[PDB]
Order: C-alpha cells, then sequence, then structure tokens
C-alpha cells in the first residue's frame, strides 16, 4: 500500500512454513497467462474468492493468520483452471498471450486471438466471459464490431489463425 | 398582611435561587453526540476513504 524509498534494500529469508500449514501448488504463471486466463479463473472460482475475501473481512485485524485454510483453496482451484486451459487449448492460449506480451499488455490490442481462445475454452472447458455490473442495452466491449480503438499492428500469427478459422468455419 | 407579602417575596427569591442552581448544573451536564455535534450522522464511526479499500479494516 506504499511506494518504496530513497534507498530501499531488498532482502529475503531462507526459512520454512513452520508446522501446521500444508504444502500448496502455487500459481507459476507470469503476467500474460494469468491476465489472459483472468476471466476464466474468475468465472470458475467465484465463490472461493468470495469466501476468502469474506473471511478476511470478518476477522478484522486477525486477518492474515485467520484464513490460511482458505487462501489455500483459491490457489488450488486457480491452478486447476490453468492446468485445464493448458491441456485444453495450449496453442490458442499461447497465441493470445504471445499477442498480449506486446502492446503494453493492453487488452485492446488483441481481439483477434482472444475470440479464438474464447471459442476454444467455451467449447472444451465450457466457461464464458462476462463483464458483470453491465446493465442490458449496453454491449460488452469485446463483442462490438468496428471499434474506435484499434491496435497499431495486428500481430501476424493471429491474423493467420483467425483467417484459417474463418476458412474452416469453426468460428 | 405584611408577613404574608414578605413570604411571597421570599418564595419568589428562593424560586430564583433554585432556578440558578439548576441552570448552573445543566451547563456541566454531559451531552450526546447527536445534540452536541451533527444531529443526523449520529455515529462517530468513519468508514473514511473507500476507493482502494481492503476487506478487513473495520474492527
Amino acid at each position: 500500500p506504499r511506494e518504496a524509498a530513497a534507498h530501499w534494500v531488498p532482502f529475503e529469508d531462507k526459512a520454512n512454513m513452520p508446522d501446521n500449514v500444508p504444502d500448496v501448488v502455487e500459481v507459476g504463471a507470469t503476467s500474460a497467462p494469468l491476465l489472459s486466463a483472468s476471466y476464466f479463473i474468475g468465472a470458475k472460482c467465484k465463490p472461493y474468492n468470495d469466501d476468502f475475501m469474506l473471511c478476511r473481512e470478518e476477522s478484522q485485524g486477525s486477518g492474515a493468520i485467520d484464513c490460511l485454510k482458505e487462501g489455500r483453496r483459491v490457489t488450488r482451484c486457480a491452478v486447476s483452471v490453468i492446468e485445464d486451459i493448458n491441456k485444453s487449448c495450449l496453442d490458442e492460449f499461447r497465441l493470445h498471450w504471445q499477442c498480449l506480451e506486446q502492446n503494453n499488455h493492453q487488452l485492446s490490442g488483441c481481439r483477434k486471438a482472444e475470440a479464438l481462445l474464447n471459442k476454444c475454452v467455451f467449447t472444451k472447458l465450457n466457461l464464458e466471459k462476462k463483464i458483470p455490473g453491465l446493465r442490458p442495452d449496453e454491449e460488452p466491449v469485446f463483442l462490438k464490431k468496428d471499434p474506435w480503438i484499434k491496435p497499431a499492428v495486428d500481430d501476424f500469427k493471429s491474423v493467420r489463425a483467425y483467417a484459417e478459422a474463418k476458412k474452416n468455419g469453426t468460428l | 398582611d405584611i408577613l404574608n407579602e414578605e413570604a411571597k417575596i421570599v418564595q419568589a427569591l428562593n424560586n430564583q435561587r433554585e432556578l440558578t442552581i439548576k441552570m448552573h448544573e445543566l451547563k456541566r451536564e454531559e451531552k450526546d453526540y447527536a445534540h452536541s455535534y451533527s444531529p443526523l450522522f449520529s455515529d462517530p464511526v468513519p468508514q473514511g476513504g473507500s476507493i482502494g479499500k481492503a476487506p478487513g479494516s473495520s474492527r
């Protein structure tokens, strides 16, 4: 909650999780994959994330020590979603975040590999993107046609893959 | 007929004396937060600064 110093000195601690907290399977995904898979781990693990932030709320100040049980379970189910999207659509997932690693990770620049990934995951893994809080008669922005904000360079591999998905008729 | 007209005045002065003792005790009497400060918004409790807020801050 605070921005670093004049002269901040980094340090780590070669230590262990002491006795009673079991070992966990932590997310080893970088900014591009979990920014890509954000809506899908938000769609599957909604009540676990809700439950963790609720438990963090109810133990005011106890907080960190209180819900070790339960931030254990949001990690497990987020790891579950991203293992499933690996084994499901590694190629098109990879296409989307190889797109999204350029363009400042702006989501604006990569509609083309996105819609391909969304078809793939909605088919095999049957999870769907929703922007909640969006009242009807308001189109969600990743569905509209001819947007005002277009990227600088459409990346090449998603141009090719989207054109071949047009030709195959899967899109 | 004059002792009675004195008893009236001495009652009228003892009434004023008790009036003063009351109104000098009614000053030092402690007062609610809803009479002393803002009448609506009767709680002193903040919930101040809610944009980047963290669940688990209430106590």
